[PDB]
RNA sequence: CUCAGGCGGGUCAGGAAUCCGCCGUAGAGUGCAAGGGCAAAAGCCGGCCUGACUGGACCCGUAACAGAGGCGGGUCCAGC
RNA sequence: GGUACGGCGGCCAUAGCGGGGGGGCCACACCCGGUCUCAUUUCGAACCCGGAAGUUAAGCCCCCCAGCGAUCCCGGUUGUACUGCCCUCCGAGAGGGGGCGGGAAGCCGGGGACGCCGCCGGCCA
């Protein structure tokens, strides 16, 4: 596994049309809402970039089974509902490379990535007031994951922004 | 690598049409008629194959000198040479 | 079986003597499979039964299963229209029992019903001829003004108001002939 | 209509009233267009000419005229009727001025001997210079009206309901089904006088 | 003349043989890649034919602007 | 000059799809019958020929609608996204910013929209 900071950045064109792109991977990531997707829940915790980014797949595993997991342990499958909401569309490749360097460089696909916006919406915890905090601290644990600044914010069933009245209440 | 230019070559936008404009176009401009030093856009119709000029000159204007036969004979200024074309009155346009 | 719009189907029909509904046509048609001496049996057999030369249908597409191939003649059609549509189809439903089950009537009030045997107005087995009969036989209904959508010059739609019914299929069809089951 | 890219047909297309197919070949010659149209009771033939805005008819001329002024009691959606209105309308462009134009029969079908081609020629009769073959002209019995009288004297022979049905309106109108060549012929002597 | 696909109804006959009705903007087809164009057609089904011909003119492209042997294409005059 | 009459057209959905009510001096149709003209790879179903027993049920003509499709105007998102020129402006980088000039798409709310126009003829006056 290279490093992130190589498909951390946006510069290049977007590289996601399967009918052209041979040898393109399979997804690693097959599980995207977790919970109680049906039950409501008061309040809803949003993990949001800072700057445009592309996320690997393999950190959206990986915070994904973190999440879960803390989840799971601390407020229980019917008491919240855990989605996220990107999907890896980017194809990552890398040049192949006795041999010969910087000859014919196109690179082979090697992995996926999501690519994100700036402020835009990675994952969401659904929950009431008494989990809040687990909510939160999930959403910690899953930017602390993730190649990029990340802020998490607090909105009610209407959408409004709330953070700052639940966290001082 | 090097691609020769031919006549449809990058026309998938430009000879495109309208989904909605699809079929016979209205007959007004297949009947138009223009008279020695009238100044014309030339807008291909692509449904009709005949008559037709390069697609590198379309959106250009300019002068009819004369009438051969059905087309129209139209005097461009590419560059500095002048270049004389035979269009089908369905691809041309009356200027104002 | 049963119609609850009886008797407002026979005032409407009454009161308005073009939305009575009458017989467009009647379709026979004979899938003998099969491209040969049996083929022309049943093209005989139907010139005898009807009066008019049919027609040999040929395969859409090759079949192995059946044996089939593409343009080669598999079934004979026959289509009928007028008093003598009227005469054959009145002996066509007297061949088997007067009886057509609720599940037949199309969308439209269109029948398709067969006769398997050669069960039916005056016929006989024949040396020739003989082992094709079996038969599917539709009827196609219309209201007058349906030649409107069949034209060429000046087509147009027919409305819903317009269309005929299953309901009103079983009502004429009563009307003419026969009885509905209830299968 | 059921989407952005669902292309709707033209007005007259949607109609069914016009072909533009043969609309577009028939203008590109730059000539007059004589347009003849048939109804179930009536025949139309108009001289048109092209416009941008809209065509204009310079001479036009309904059979239904042919029962005023003239007089004529026969049906109006026949072949005698039709060389009579086709020589109506061959006299009219003459008089208007109009020598040359060309046939337009719009959707209807080329079948050889029809009252379209009884038109066309009632107006090569009359004087109009339209170009044409004679392979297409209907039979001379068949315009002037042999087989109308034919079979009303068949009819005749037959079951008389039969033939009251055939031509009940014939009967109120005045006229024999029987002489209606001879109807015909002294209709076509007072057209040519009247317009000769 | 109108296609692909679908729905409802039919003796053997079924997922699939042939047939009736309705919806059906082309989701079919157009010899072969892709793009573009085609629905009273450029698609399918038939009739009649050889203009896939002869003697020539001008113009565009390969090769923008800006030079070109060879080649391809377009607009026409005449003959049959 | 009138007409809930027709023919040929222009723009080619703000004009289409789908619904409700009314109408036939004339005219247009449905409709009646296949000797003759014409045709079925069968069928007068279409096309064609000869007509007026019946019908305004519908094609058509007149009035209405906003369910779908389309599209014009106004307000919000919004001078938001994006962008031409200059810069000794910030930023580790990614990128952003200041001045002057342009400026969406989509979505929400309220209206519009079930076409407009040209030539001629028929009937009545």
């Amino acid at each position: 596994l290279r490093p992130a900071k190589i498909d951390r950045y946006v510069d290049k064109p977007a590289y996601t049309r399967r009918e052209y792109i041979r040898g393109a991977p399979g997804p690693k990531i097959t599980i995207f809402d977790m919970g109680n997707p049906a039950g409501d829940f008061e309040f809803e915790v949003s993990l949001h970039t800072a700057e445009p980014v592309q996320i690997r797949q393999n950190a959206l595993e990986a915070a994904r089974q973190q999440v879960n997991r803390y989840l799971q342990k601390n407020v229980g499958r019917s008491n919240y509902h855990f989605k996220i909401r990107v999907y890896p569309f980017q194809v990552l490749r890398e040049n192949p490379m006795y041999g010969n360097g910087m000859r014919r460089p196109f690179g082979k696909p090697i992995g996926l990535a999501a690519r994100l916006k700036k402020d835009q919406k990675i994952l969401s915890i659904r929950v009431n007031r008494q989990h809040l905090k687990f909510a939160i601290e999930g959403a910690r644990r899953a930017a602390m994951k993730f190649p990029c600044k990340c802020y998490y914010r607090i909105y009610d069933k209407e959408g409004n922004d709330v953070t700052t009245k639940i966290l001082s209440q | 690598v090097q691609k020769a230019h031919s006549f449809r070559r990058k026309t998938r936008k430009k000879l495109s049409k309208h989904p909605r404009r699809r079929g016979l176009p209205p007959l007004t401009r297949f009947l138009q008629e223009f008279e020695v030093g009238q100044r014309v856009h030339i807008v291909i119709e692509p449904s009709y194959h005949k008559g037709m000029p390069d697609p590198r000159f379309h959106g250009r204007t300019g002068t009819v000198v004369g009438k051969r036969g059905e087309a129209y004979i139209v005097e461009i200024k590419d560059g500095s040479k002048v270049k004389t074309l035979f269009i089908h009155p369905v691809h041309l346009r009356p200027q104002k | 079986v049963e119609i609850p719009n009886k008797e407002q189907i026979l005032a409407d029909w009454e009161a308005h003597p073009m939305r009575r509904p009458r017989i467009e046509k009647v379709t026979i048609n004979i899938g003998v499979g099969e491209s040969g001496e049996r083929l022309t049996k049943a093209e005989i057999m139907l010139q005898q039964l009807t009066g008019q030369k049919p027609i040999r249908r040929k395969a859409k597409k090759t079949n192995r299963d059946f044996g089939i191939r593409r343009g080669e003649p598999i079934a004979v059609k026959v289509t009928l229209r007028g008093p003598k549509a009227y005469e054959l189809l009145k002996r066509l439903l007297a061949a088997v029992d007067n009886r057509l089950k609720a599940s037949s009537f199309d969308e439209h009030g269109n029948v398709c019903f067969g006769i398997e045997e050669h069960i039916n107005i005056p016929g006989v087995e024949y040396d020739p001829e003989i082992g094709i009969f079996g038969m599917d036989v539709c009827v196609t209904l219309e209201r007058p003004g349906f030649r409107v959508a069949r034209r060429k010059r000046k087509r147009a739609k027919i409305p819903t108001r317009h269309k005929l019914t299953k309901e009103e299929g079983m009502v004429y069809m009563m009307e003419e002939f026969g009885v509905e089951i209830v299968e | 209509a059921h989407g952005p890219r669902y292309r709707v047909p033209f007005r007259r297309r949607r109609e069914g009233k016009t072909n533009y197919r043969k609309r577009l070949k028939l203008l590109k010659s730059g000539k007059p267009r004589l347009v003849v149209r048939k109804s179930l009771n009536h025949h139309i033939a108009q001289i048109i000419v092209y416009d941008p805005k809209g065509d204009r008819t310079l001479v036009s001329a309904h059979t239904r005229e042919l029962i005023r002024d003239f007089g004529w009691k026969g049906h109006c959606g026949n072949t005698p009727s039709a060389y009579l209105l086709g020589l109506l309308i061959g006299y009219k462009a003459k008089q208007a001025g109009i020598e040359e134009a060309i046939l337009d029969i719009g959707l209807h079908p080329p079948v050889r001997g029809s009252s379209v081609f009884a038109v066309l020629k009632g107006a090569v009769d009359a004087g109009l210079n339209v170009p044409h073959s004679p392979e297409i002209f209907p039979d001379e019995y068949r315009i002037r009206g042999e087989h109308i009288a034919e079979y009303a004297k068949m009819l005749k022979e037959q079951d008389e309901e039969k033939f009251r049905r055939q031509f009940g309106g014939y009967l109120v109108k005045g006229l024999d089904p029987e002489k209606l060549p001879e109807h015909f012929e002294e209709v076509k002597a007072r057209i040519i006088e009247k317009f000769e």
